[PDB]
């Protein structure tokens, strides 16, 4: 159940663990590019949210869902914030979305007065002018519904064959984290000087117990140094002091 | 559709006088109109599209004028050849016309 | 362009403030009254006086600027 | 649905923002510092639009107002009267809109194609039986469909009491809108309220960001009506406006230097835009300056048109000479 | 840039007249093909307008039903279908050419080629 561009749907993934373990290189995917994290090193952080954006596009098409790439498909049905956090994956997909006569269930916003901002999904059917006599619902001339379909085949050019696109989109460790590659914990360890992970905010130090307080949407705080002052433990949530090893 | 009236169903002068050919609308087309030449045996070709604007081998002695409702299609000099059904067309469909007879 | 001054009594006294714009004629793009036109442009907030007095908040060109009796 | 009438033209009074509105900008634990901070906050000290629903008068305040870049809500009551809010651009059913409920069912948010009700409310009604206050109605929104988010919470058994008396609870809302999220904030601090919001200070913390991909450029308050057996039965003119008041402001972009205590609670800010005291003390880092002169920033003259003045040429390239050429 | 249509026909009444312009070269990715009626003794009568690049028709309120117009994907293949033929729905009839066209879709406002046309009788 992919949607048709114009309105391309979403999901959330949250409160889980893992599979961000290199799934595309089952070489199912025609395409598979990251625009923050080096795609081996997904499986190894913990987002604060994380989601899929589902839709179906032409072969020729797959090229503008980036990040600062302009086109009909990236401004008038799917956009992407130029600073984006995410993977762009694709795959061909005419044993599905294709027909002989043409799949036409998948519909492209051709027509649109104004350019979308970053994940604005507008599935507005209004008629479209384009002169001065109002045409108001005519349909010719200077008026037409915003969408087309486009009719798939499986033996059109491979521009023109199908294909299907997840966005994931991703927050990092700015907040609690509620998804997170798969890892193994190992006990907290306080005093002597000690290399931990948590959620992220790598690095080597003594924990001890704080006397602080955080708020209950804050797990960390920082220095005048920007560095990290304390955690908090995603479990148990005590807050810990990081101080420096002598 | 767009309906339009032209006026007069017969228009009658001689030959190097001026024609004018009235057609108005029911409602507004802003500027899109065409203008055509019918003769017996041929199917109006154009002569005008925009209300004004004078279409590609077109003479110079063609022209139109009008907006909104209002449209005018002016010969300057009509010639022999030239004693034609004029029609106006809106962006979908043809008006009446008028028959230009010698005078 | 140009830079803005701002001439403060200290804030454990008053929150009265006069500002000096830098390259300005008066011929200002913000305010009016209280408008003091000298060398070191135009100062802004402040009485100027006839009298003469030690400097104590220095701006330039012969001028001193101070809070007094407010 | 109901064309509610019987109001006294109650004029669009203002208040002063003072120095409330500042907000967390983060979500990090910061204490006993200061620091620079850039977001849409609410200005300090400007007119914020007073509303206020009061029978003594029988008015009901509930107009359509703009959101723009954002927008500081205000909830002032004891009565819970003010409670919901609507947010979308045409508000006509043509698009999706955003409609929060809270009634003592749950709390209701969805986006929907809606059909609105003109002035959509909630109410309550005063029973002879047990002498007492309950929610009767919901005549908010005609119909939705085309749904595409949707979230409820767990019931909210709100005292429906029709309490008389000064405002003794307030909240205070953020609703901003960015980049496909909409953000929401707020706090609750106690009140003695009448008119003016109070002199004081605050920051709010998050709550949720709603991952919606909505266009929001109007926005709609709800409130509840009263209604009584010793009103009209009439839908339309038999009520009872209780007692309440609400505050519309709107972000500006702004930088303001925010002071953290021990424990990180912002206990104090600078809006540096008020004037040149408070851009000294944002260039200075400090929040107490001493006696002198310091340089703040810059005076800079903005253009106001704009020139193009390019060659008058009227014709055009020939690429199609060199393409398509054999 | 061409217009080049069927020959004449007469036939049963109730039976559909299916002709078609072909028109090459950058016909088919740019302008569209209209079908209009020059009736014995009239002026003309347009009847529709197909894009194959939209896959779109507009047609007169006058020959709606009557009139549905179909079309290829090479040759701009304008076979316009009229069915229920009578016989006095005796006509030349004829494609032309809508010259204007944009990116922005403020498509096809007039005509420039017209193709004359054939007879369809009964
Ligand atoms: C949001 O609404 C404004 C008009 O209120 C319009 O100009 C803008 O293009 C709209 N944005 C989207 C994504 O539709
Ligand atoms: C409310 O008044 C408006 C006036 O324009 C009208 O269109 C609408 O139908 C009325 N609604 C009801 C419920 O009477
Ligand atoms: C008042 O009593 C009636 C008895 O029929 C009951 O239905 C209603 O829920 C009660 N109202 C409140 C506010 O308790």
């Amino acid at each position: 159940r992919f949607a048709s561009v114009y309105a391309w749907n979403r999901k959330r993934i949250s409160n889980c663990v893992a599979d961000y373990s290199v799934l595309y290189n089952s070489a199912s995917f025609s395409t598979f590019k990251c625009y923050g994290v080096c795609p081996t090193k997904l499986n190894d952080l913990c987002f604060t949210n994380v989601y899929a954006d589902s839709f179906v596009i032409r072969g020729d098409e797959v090229r503008q869902i980036a990040p600062g790439q302009t086109g009909k498909i990236a401004d008038y049905n799917y956009k992407l914030p130029d600073d984006f956090t995410g993977c762009v994956i694709a795959w061909n997909s005419n044993n599905l979305d294709s027909k002989v006569g043409g799949n036409y269930n998948y519909l492209y916003r051709l027509f649109r007065k104004s350019n979308l901002k970053p994940f604005e999904r507008d599935i507005s059917t209004e008629i479209y002018q384009a002169g001065s006599t109002p045409c108001n619902g005519v349909e010719g001339f200077n008026c037409y519904f915003p969408l087309q379909s486009y009719g798939f085949q499986p033996t059109n050019g491979v521009g023109y064959q199908p294909y299907r696109v997840v966005v994931l989109s991703f927050e990092l460790l700015h907040a609690p984290a509620t998804v997170c590659g798969p890892k193994k914990s190992t006990n907290l360890v306080k005093n002597k000087c000690v290399n931990f992970n948590f959620n992220g905010l790598t690095g080597t130090g003594v924990l001890t117990e704080s006397n602080k307080k955080f708020l209950p949407f804050q797990q960390f705080g920082r220095d005048i140094a920007d560095t990290t002052d304390a955690v908090r433990d995603p479990q148990t949530l005590e807050i810990l002091d990081i101080t420096p090893c002598s | 559709e767009i309906v339009m009236t032209q006026s007069p169903a017969t228009l009658s002068l001689s030959p190097g006088e001026r024609a004018t050919l009235s057609c108005r609308a029911s409602q507004s087309v802003s500027s899109y109109l065409a203008w055509y030449q019918q003769k017996p045996g041929q199917a109006p070709s154009l002569l005008i599209y925009d209300a004004s604007n004078r279409a590609t081998g077109i003479p110079a002695r063609f022209s139109g004028s009008g907006s909104g409702t209002d449209f005018t299609l002016t010969i300057s000099s009509l010639e022999p050849e030239d004693f034609a059904v004029y029609y106006c067309q809106q962006p979908l469909t043809f008006g009446g016309g008028t028959k230009v007879e010698i005078k | 362009f140009g830079g803005v001054s701002v001439i403060t009594p200290g804030t454990n006294t008053s929150n009265q403030v006069a500002v000096l714009y830098q390259d300005v004629n008066c011929r200002v793009y913000s305010t009016g009254s209280n408008v003091f036109q000298t060398r070191a442009g135009c100062l802004i907030g402040a009485e100027h006086v006839n009298n003469s007095y030690e400097c104590d908040i220095p701006i330039g060109a012969g001028i001193c600027a101070s809070y007094q009796t407010q | 649905c109901v064309n509610l009438t019987t109001r006294t033209q109650l004029p669009p009074a203002y208040t002063n923002s003072f120095t409330r509105g500042v907000y967390y900008p983060d979500k990090v634990f910061r204490s006993s510092v200061l620091h620079s901070t850039q977001d849409l906050f609410l200005p300090f000290f400007s007119n914020v639009t007073w509303f206020h629903a009061i029978h003594v008068t029988k008015r009901f305040d509930n107009p359509v107002l703009p959101f723009n870049d954002g927008v500081y809500f205000a909830s002032t009551e004891k009565s819970n009267i003010i409670r919901g809010w609507i947010f979308g651009t045409t508000l006509d059913s043509k698009t999706q809109s955003l409609l929060i409920v809270n009634n003592a069912t749950n709390v209701v948010i969805k986006v929907c194609e809606f059909q609105f009700c003109n002035d959509p409310f909630l109410g309550v009604y005063y029973h002879k039986n047990n002498k007492s206050w309950m929610e009767s109605e919901f005549r908010v929104y005609s119909s939705a469909n085309n749904c595409t988010f949707e979230y409820v919470s767990q019931p909210f058994l709100m005292d429906l009491e029709g309490k008389q008396g000064n405002f003794k609870n307030l909240r205070e809302f953020v609703f901003k809108n960015i980049d496909g999220y909409f953000k929401i904030y707020s706090k609750h601090t106690p009140i003695n309220l009448v008119r003016d919001l109070p002199q004081g200070f605050s920051a709010l913390e998050p709550l949720v960001d709603l991952p919606i991909g909505i266009n929001i450029t109007r926005f709609q308050t709800l409130l509840a009506l009263h209604r009584s057996y010793l009103t009209p039965g009439d839908s339309s003119s038999g009520w009872t406006a209780g007692a309440a008041a609400y505050y519309v402001g709107y972000l500006q972009p702004r930088t303001f230097l925010l002071k953290y205590n021990e424990n990180g609670t912002i206990t104090d800010a600078v809006d540096c835009a008020l004037d040149p005291l408070s851009e000294t003390k944002c260039t200075l880092k400090s929040f107490t300056v001493e006696k002198g002169i310091y340089q703040t920033s810059n005076f800079r003259v903005q253009p106001t048109e704009s020139i193009v003045r390019f060659p008058n040429i009227t014709n055009l390239c020939p690429f199609g000479e060199v393409f398509n050429a054999t | 840039v061409q217009l080049v249509q069927s020959g004449a026909e007469v036939k049963k009444p109730g039976s559909s007249v299916k002709v078609s312009c072909k028109a090459s070269g950058g016909t088919f990715s740019s302008y569209t093909i209209s079908w209009v009626r020059q009736a014995p003794g009239q002026g003309l009568e347009w009847m529709g307008r197909i894009i194959p690049i939209l896959d779109r028709v507009m047609y007169a309120q006058k020959f709606q039903g009557r009139v549905t117009i179909t079309a290829d994907k090479s040759t701009s293949t304008a076979y316009m279908e009229l069915s229920s033929l009578r016989s006095e729905d005796t006509a030349v009839y004829y494609c032309a050419r809508r010259a204007i066209d944009s990116d922005t879709y403020v498509e096809q406002s007039h005509f420039d080629y017209w193709g004359q046309g054939t007879l369809v009788t009964v």
